[PDB]
């Protein structure tokens, strides 16, 4: 058992990395997608407001 | 002289070699026990690295 968990920790650290990667970029998707939107209604509305 | 008391002596000497086996048969068992321990520790050690 004790040099399982010699291994288990760095399974542990790369499956820390990889809900690192997975969370970044679903959060940093979102965002700027949003952002985006925003973005494109902001220029129309300065147009409509033309 | 008595034929009862060698009678009674055969049954020593077929209770000692029960005995014999016995104890093969166990020290049989804890060298199985041990090689599987063995086995399955390196077994979990490489499902880790998988």
């Amino acid at each position: 058992q004790s040099e399982a968990e010699k291994a288990r920790k760095e399974l542990l650290e790369l499956e820390a990395l990889s809900m690192a990667v997975e969370s970044t970029g679903t959060a940093k998707a979102e965002a700027e997608s949003r952002a985006e939107a925003a973005r494109i209604e902001g220029e129309g509305s300065v147009l409509q407001a033309k | 002289v008595d034929q009862r008391t060698r009678d009674a002596l055969q049954r020593s000497v077929q209770l000692a070699i029960e005995i014999t086996t016995n104890s093969q048969e166990a020290a049989a068992k804890h060298e199985a026990q041990r090689l599987e321990q063995e086995a399955r520790g390196r077994l979990e050690r490489q499902k880790i690295l998988d």
